[PDB]
RNA sequence: ACGAUAGUUACCUGGUUGAUUCUGCUAGUCAUAUGCUUGUCUCAAAUGACAAUAAAUACUGAUACAGGGCUCUUUCGGGUCUUGUAAUUGGAAUGAGUACAAUUUAAAUCCCUUAACGAGGAACAAUUGGAGGGCAAGUCUGGUGCCAGCAGCCGCGGUAAUUCCAGCUCCAAUAGCGUAUAUU
């Protein structure tokens, strides 16, 4: 779905799905640190 | 939290039916009315995971 | 695809739409985060 | 430029009916024209004498998005010859003229005109063309012309209304063969201003997806126009025909 | 410390 | 690890032991 | 070493002014005897023209050394007071 | 026969503030002829037709191209009013502003064309 | 980062800013108001402490103008963006005026002090340029495009 | 009423293994030292790169000529169309600086007014890191001949001689940045 659309922010916690989407390019990474949430491939931040 | 929608007549799927393909269903149906009791055919329509 | 520059996505506006993962909402309601508030939190931005 | 008289050849294009005509410095698309000699719009049309009466014309694709959207190669346009073609957004039957050249004489072509003097154009077209008939009602009310339009088989839609999708909703379920294939042109701008249009060719899909359609190819026709993107669907079904 | 470290730079 | 545990002090069974700490911490947040 | 970050030391032999090989290591390694603790060990220079400035019983400053001899820590930063960079692009002279 | 009139609350002064706003961006055509060109080409982001103009066939005409290029056309009823809010010293039927990728106006032009979107 | 590099570098090119330097003080900036925004939707609806911060700062955004005045919700003072932003840094209302042939034309006229904000020059190109102020964007009267004198080439040539 | 008069109306199938396919392969410290670089304006911890504020090192054409220019999943393969040049010319704008004066002030300086000068690169002289490519009648080392390796200001001559990749290429930061250690 990522991959067709290319609008969207993912939201995981898996390194190996952290892998994949990282492959591709232009898409944003959630992931909760244990004390608040963190953002890994968004500019506008 | 589901409502989910199942069938009864286990295999029996919806759809009108083109005449020799309700006959072999009832014809089928029939055959093990006659035929349930063996213990071969039997334990093969026993047999369900669980 | 359209609206890509170059490893860059020109598109991502707020509201942002993000899309939500099983074990990263299991480990944030683990994490006892009000999902929607610590996402306006960490970007500051309208979601859905 | 591509000046008049020149000679040029002509091939075909892997879609059915639609030919390439290259020559020169120039290569540009093409089809078989059905009344043969005589112009729609002005339109540039090609000549060729078989060893007369066999004469093709060609389509400007900063006139119609659908020639934008062949150049800019889509899968299939599910218009093979023969096939039954509804259309929505008769804008005075240009491209209507260019599909019912593709869909030729053993074909059909049902419009969708709602103003009245481009249906003056339209009927015009019709009355030359003996493949296509009009329909000029609202394209929001399929009720208007359910006894008049039968079972066909693309619809092609490019109308420019905010209700779009549940437009082609309606007529779809009222008009359209399972297997349904159709084309949809979507002006981001139309549909809404302020977003960005990606995501608006998203929502488009998404409620295309609830009216029970199939999307498998979407294109920004991009050095054609701006912000539009076609898209191609199933109705119903997920390989083409049946 | 960062005085223990400073007084070792002198 | 259990998501329904909360997060605030150790759980055996249906008790939760809270340190006299962390019920202070709690007091530090309040203010 | 010790605490600090750099360290003060004496030159005592530039081992491996026998080199055949310009760019080895082996000839740009030095011994130095780091003063506070009187300790000998040995250091790289980042080039051979530098350890052709570089002399004997002359005070260095020396640091870490971190990124065909992987081992030897620490990496010569100045001698004499005086930046060994600097000298390399010809920018200062050294003090003798 | 000009059923997508304009109506009195306003709507017209935004219209004519626009278009003043385009007149200095330098985003618009003008006259009949330009108006014209400019949909041919498709330029155009939107266009403004007068209605008290002598015999409106002109500005009958426009709106087949109008219909054709399907952009919004919108009827204002006072032409030597759109002389004004151009700056012209000429009164004018018929405009055209145009698209560009970077400008506010271009919003204000997305607003307009919502409007007569829900007036037509 | 190649999404932020790439994201910078188009700012810098669409508006020819000096450095990332100048961006991140824009993006420094936007990280505060849009917080501010975030702070006063935690507040919620009918809370007079919102209402009065709420229209306060929208009513400083429209005034400054960066915010549209059709929208004056915080939804959208939160979807606010740097484009409108270094829309609204004042060479690039000069090249959108047309004073310059270029962005970069527009900055070396606000430096080499030809262009004036209604009274008085101003020699910096990231000026906060006011919805109030945008119209009043001139040459001055002592540039040789505004009058006075022809200007030093012209006066060399001349001689 | 037709319906199991002893529910045995039970159980009679709990599920190895293997193959294939699709994924997977560090950054902050008001933290100390130190290095490198510093044209303008305000500002100031102890004059001032310790910070902080704003921003120069240039803008726009024409003409001529060349045909490649880029990209990338899948690479002796594909994908896309105007790009360049140590080319030839034309235009303008000038702020640092130079500076008559006037003014400020206990007297000065600075600020604000101010006549006049003040761009063609070989200059009015941008920096700091990183990575890479090209080389000899040169050197050094290894060996079942020409290969390979590291390397290379050193070459036959020649210092008023040379005019060389003629200023090689690319990444980052940019008037600030690097490195060490502690780290977090």
């Amino acid at each position: 779905r990522v991959q067709k659309h290319r609008i969207y922010i993912v939201a995981t916690n898996d390194r190996d799905l952290k892998r994949r989407i990282r492959k591709i390019p232009g898409v944003p990474i959630m992931s909760v640190q244990k004390g608040k949430y963190a953002i890994e491939r968004l500019p506008g931040a | 939290g589901n409502v989910r929608l199942w069938r009864a007549n286990a295999s029996e799927r919806s759809g009108v039916k083109a005449t020799r393909q309700r006959q072999a269903l009832e014809y089928n149906n029939a055959l093990l009315d006659r035929y349930g009791h063996l213990p071969e055919i039997r334990r093969i329509r026993r047999h369900r995971h669980l | 695809p359209s609206s890509m520059f170059f490893e860059h996505n020109e598109a991502l506006v707020p509201p942002y739409n993000v899309l939500v993962d099983t074990n990263f909402l299991s480990r944030t309601v683990g994490a006892k985060l009000p999902l929607l508030e610590s996402a306006m939190d960490c970007l500051y931005a309208s979601v859905n | 430029g591509a000046k008049a008289g020149k000679k040029v050849i002509v091939e075909p294009h892997r879609h059915k009916g639609v030919f390439v005509a290259r020559g020169g410095k120039e290569d540009l698309l093409c089809t078989a024209n059905l009344v043969p000699g005589e112009s729609v719009y002005g339109e540039k049309r090609i000549s060729v004498e078989t060893p007369t009466k066999t004469e093709y014309r060609i389509w400007n694709p900063f006139r119609s998005k659908l020639a934008a959207g062949i150049l800019g190669g889509l899968e299939t346009i599910y218009m093979k010859p023969g096939s039954k073609v509804l259309y929505l957004g008769a804008a005075s039957g240009t491209s209507v003229s260019h599909v019912a050249d593709i869909v030729g004489p053993t074909g059909a072509v049902y419009a969708v005109e709602f103003s009245h003097r481009s249906g003056r154009d339209l009927i015009n077209m019709a009355t030359r063309r003996t493949n296509v008939i009009p329909i000029v009602e609202d394209a929001r009310k399929p009720m208007a012309y359910r006894m008049l339009v039968p079972m066909v088989d693309v619809i092609f839609a490019d109308v420019a209304q905010p209700d779009q999708a549940r437009i082609v909703g309606i007529n779809a379920r009222l008009f359209l063969k399972q297997g349904g294939g159709l084309l949809i042109s979507i002006k981001a701008s139309c549909i809404d201003s302020t977003a960005p249009p990606e995501q608006v060719f998203a929502s488009e899909v998404q409620k295309l997806r609830e009216d029970k359609f199939f999307p498998k190819e979407q294109l920004t026709l991009e050095p054609y126009e701006r912000d539009h993107a076609m898209v191609s669907c199933v109705y119903l079904q997920k390989e083409f025909e049946g | 410390a960062r005085q223990a470290a400073r007084s070792h730079d002198i | 690890r259990p998501v329904d545990l909360p997060a605030v002090g150790r759980m055996r069974g249906a008790e939760l032991r809270i340190s006299a700490k962390e019920a202070a911490a709690i007091a530090r947040e309040v203010r | 070493f010790g605490g600090s970050s750099h360290a003060k030391g004496i030159v005592l032999e530039k081992v491996g002014v026998e080199a055949k090989q310009p760019n080895s290591a082996i000839r740009k390694c030095v011994r130095v005897q780091l003063i506070k603790n009187g300790k000998k060990v040995t250091a790289f220079v980042p080039n051979d023209g530098c350890l052709n400035f570089v002399d004997e019983n002359d005070e260095v400053l020396l640091a870490g050394f971190g990124r065909d001899i992987p081992g030897v820590r620490f990496k010569v930063v100045k001698v004499s007071g005086v930046g060994l960079l600097a000298l390399w692009k010809e920018k200062k002279e050294k003090p003798r | 026969a000009a059923w997508p009139k304009a109506e009195d609350p306003a709507l017209v002064q935004e219209l004519l503030d626009c278009v003043q706003q385009a007149s200095h961006y330098r985003q618009l055509k003008k006259g009949a002829n330009e108006t014209t060109k400019s949909v041919n080409r498709g330029t155009s982001e939107l266009v403004i037709l007068a209605a008290d103009t002598q015999p409106l066939s002109i500005v009958l005409h426009i709106p087949l191209i109008c219909e054709e290029k399907n952009v919004p056309y919108v009827y204002v009823p006072s032409k030597v009013a759109l002389g004004r809010a151009c700056g012209v010293s000429r009164a004018v039927i018929a405009v055209s502003l145009t698209s560009n990728e970077a400008s506010d106006l271009n919003s204000k032009i997305r607003a307009l064309r919502d409007k007569v979107e829900r007036l037509a | 980062e190649a999404a932020r590099l790439d994201s910078e570098l188009k700012l810098v090119g669409e508006y020819g800013l000096r450095n990332k330097r100048e961006v991140w003080r824009v993006l420094l900036t936007l990280s505060k108001i849009r917080r501010a925004a975030r702070i006063l939707l935690t507040l919620d609806e009918k809370d007079p402490k919102r209402l009065f911060e709420g229209n306060a700062l929208i009513r400083r955004l429209v005034r400054i103008g960066v915010l549209d005045e059709s929208r004056m919700k915080l939804d959208y003072v939160l979807a606010l963006k740097a484009e409108d932003f270094l829309e609204r840094r004042l060479q690039t209302l000069v090249y959108k005026l047309g004073l310059a042939k270029s962005i970069h034309h527009a900055r070396v006229l606000i430096r080499q002090r030809h262009i004036r904000v209604g009274k008085q020059i101003v020699n910096v190109p990231s000026f906060m340029v006011r919805l109030d102020s945008q119209k009043h964007i001139d040459f001055a009267l002592t540039s040789p495009f505004g009058g006075g004198r022809p200007g030093r080439v012209r006066r060399k040539k001349a001689k």
